[PDB]
Formats: structure tokens, C-alpha cells, sequence
């Protein structure tokens, strides 16, 4: 389990924007409205974290 | 607006590039500091001991 989330996690950051425009990751999402508020909370512990 | 803060951080980094630029151009135009400054150094150095050997003889 540990290495398969390490592994999606990567391949999912691949998805993401890279240094060739900007030192700070670039990210694109769908997301549901009412959801908005606990994916900023989510943000929160990972920047704690 | 989302297009204009990528913007603000892509002039930002360009900012730093410029940043990072110049101090390397300090570094290579004070490694020619360092070949020049050196005169004085030796000057000083051949002066002290024209002193000190003119005072004993």
C-alpha cells in the first residue's frame, strides 16, 4: 500500500505544471462546490505536516 | 484574477533569475578585482621591507 500511493502520488504530480514556468507547483483540479472548503483544510494539514 | 497572479509569479521569477544573474556577474567581475588588488598588496609588502632593511643598514 505504501509503495502504490507513493507511486500514484508521483504519476499524479507528473500531471502537474514544473519549473520550466514557476519554482511554486501549479495545479489544475475539478472539484464539487460544497467541497471547496474542506480541500482548503486539507491543504492546511499538508502544509503543517 | 487566476491568468494575472500566474503572471505576478512568472515576473517574480524572472525577478530572481535577473536577481541570481547579477550577483554572478559581481562574482566573476571581482574575480578580476582579485588579479588587480593584489598591487597593493606586493607593493605594500616590498615597501615594508625596503623600511626595514635600509634601517639596518
Amino acid at each position: 500500500i505504501k509503495v502504490r500511493k507513493m507511486k500514484a502520488i508521483y504519476h499524479t504530480l507528473n500531471l502537474c505544471n514544473i519549473d520550466v514556468t514557476q519554482k511554486c507547483l501549479i495545479a489544475e483540479v475539478w472539484c464539487p462546490v460544497t467541497d471547496l472548503d474542506s480541500i482548503q483544510f486539507a491543504l492546511r494539514r499538508g502544509t503543517e505536516h | 484574477s487566476q491568468s494575472q497572479g500566474i503572471q505576478q509569479l512568472l515576473q517574480a521569477e524572472k525577478r530572481a533569475a535577473e536577481k541570481v544573474a547579477d550577483a554572478r556577474k559581481r562574482k566573476a567581475r571581482r574575480l578580476k578585482q582579485a588579479k588587480e588588488e593584489a598591487q597593493m598588496e606586493v607593493e605594500q609588502y616590498r615597501r615594508e621591507r625596503e623600511q626595514e632593511f635600509q634601517s639596518k643598514q
